[PDB]
């Protein structure tokens, strides 16, 4: 199982733009 | 580029029917404080002989559950749950487009980086709301990696959904 | 030239008696997190012997329904509606005049062009309160085309009102 | 049907002052 | 020169029992978006065997009633009714001193003129709050003219309170 | 240094199955409309067919109570309570760590020296609930001082806990 | 009756310091 | 008994860092 949230608080990432 | 759903969907989620939408996120920040909520605008006389246009009514997305405060890091799917307090309780896949109605979205928060607070509205009139449909994922979790296709942000499918109004499918329910 | 209703109206509005009243928009800006609230002033003296003066005490305007946070763009009309918890549940036409009473109004907002917070106080005594009557519609829908028209933004017509008080009117209805 | 709010976000318009 | 009570009082308000106290107003603005809360500071040991020093548990003021939100522009008077569900309900007038607890009183909101937000806290310990007392009034409605007496912001004169427990008042009521 | 709770506890607090875990305060500052909140992610597909990956559902924390939110000086120990509406109604000691979810938990508030708003987030993942532990406590009541020990923060003991399901316990309690 | 709140929104006064 | 906040509003201290 991967973290949707590390606990530090940063997130897991996107691609766009 | 934008992120805040184009159309909306109507579908089952465990048994009840449901009105959703999407709503996008900030690639530059993470907002603070974020809440949904959604109005209702529709005119309506009240048999008492007074007729309000475009009288404005709250749409649960929440509120009472607190579910309505936003974690938002990644694309969500905001899903109100008809029941007897909902708008659309007597409303039917065919009775749907005959409504002269519209759903106004609403988003606050206050930004993190920016340290300034923002509002998105939108709205989906009756002729952008799409019985029968569910929203493509646009989350896959691969191997030690979550990601999003913003590619499919507004890309909807068809799904097997009955044509009653809520208020009746509950009725045969009983049966 | 400014945005708040003057006077406030009681009437029937799908049986239920409501008292009413207009809130003003901004023209420069939209409102976030708007919210309206409302308290009611007057003195009561305690059974208990107790005599507070301006006693205050909310006033339903929709905090559990979270119709209270407004989606201000155009004129509203707050509808308080006068149940077994409202202060003037005892109340009727003849009854009013003689109310040693008053009503606050609080409206508070975030501005969005000036980036600061705004609060728009305001108040309705005794002989303030308009018993009978109904606000003048102040948007027409023309073709293809919807308007305000703040000429007519406290007009006020009279309409048909039972002068009794909203405790009464629960207790025929029930026979 | 005319709109009340455009997708975008911005509102029908008045006339005062 | 300070505003916010110095001790609290108890005493009955229309037959229920009420925790009281005092709460002040600036001189030099308005507070939008104000709000007072209280909790209620005290150790206790889970009959489960943990001992949770300075547990801390939420008063009611009016959450539920958004009476919690002040209209502030004058000396209020928060009062909180004590029920079931009332960290006081089995605590009597005897019962009173010997607990081992405290009170702290927040009041939060935004100031107008000065564009910031304040928080002013504060306390009582079971030695401070008075059992059988009510405020003495500080606003005097003079021939057209309402006034305050910031001399009387702390008096309190004593009243007739029967020496039970808000339990037990209600359980001889039942007779 | 930091100050946010790394493991969570689950245990009994007056008969009642809970999910702990604590939080930390700031040195250099009191937060005001300080407010903790915590979803709970996980994916779950209909028996409608749809398959939502980490939906999002909040948990309760004293929001209706008015109980988060915090007044923080001194580190807390957030407490859910596992009730028949907790997403932990039906796991066990045994059913916990095959669980694939996780559960993010905000805080929010305005800093007071600062003039700035935080938030800081956080997150639990099955295997870093820790089932059958408190807690050790971080403040003592020393001769006229109460004091924290930031060394024991995090430091939690072992408790005799019952490795039944929360739903299971309450059908016991029954017979 | 006199007003507790002014129709433009100011109340009505104290007197300390 | 002693506080955990004083009248005026400040707290009741720590140790860290
Ligand atoms: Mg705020």
């Amino acid at each position: 199982i991967q973290r949707y949230v590390r606990k530090d608080g940063k997130c897991n990432v996107h691609h766009g733009n | 580029t934008l992120v805040f759903s184009t159309h909306a969907v109507i579908s089952m989620r465990d048994g009840k029917l449901c009105l959703m939408f999407r709503v996008g996120d900030l690639r530059n920040s993470h907002i603070v404080e974020a809440s949904i909520r959604a109005k209702l605008i529709k005119s309506k006389q009240t048999s008492e002989g007074e007729f309000i246009p475009l009288n404005q009514t709250d749409i649960n997305v929440g509120y009472y559950t607190g579910d309505d405060r936003l974690f938002l890091v990644s694309p969500l799917i905001i899903s109100h749950e008809i029941n007897q307090q909902s708008p659309f309780w007597e409303i039917s896949k065919a009775q749907l487009p005959k409504e002269e109605l519209e759903i106004v979205v609403i988003l606050e928060g206050m930004v993190e980086a920016t340290g300034m607070t923002c509002q998105a509205r939108s709205s989906y009139i009756t002729s952008e709301i799409l019985w029968g449909y569910r929203f493509t994922p646009v989350l896959t979790l691969e191997d030690g990696f979550y990601e999003v296709d913003y590619n499919s942000f507004h890309e909807t499918y068809e799904t097997s959904t009955p044509s009653l109004s809520a208020k009746e499918l509950a009725e045969l329910a009983n049966r």
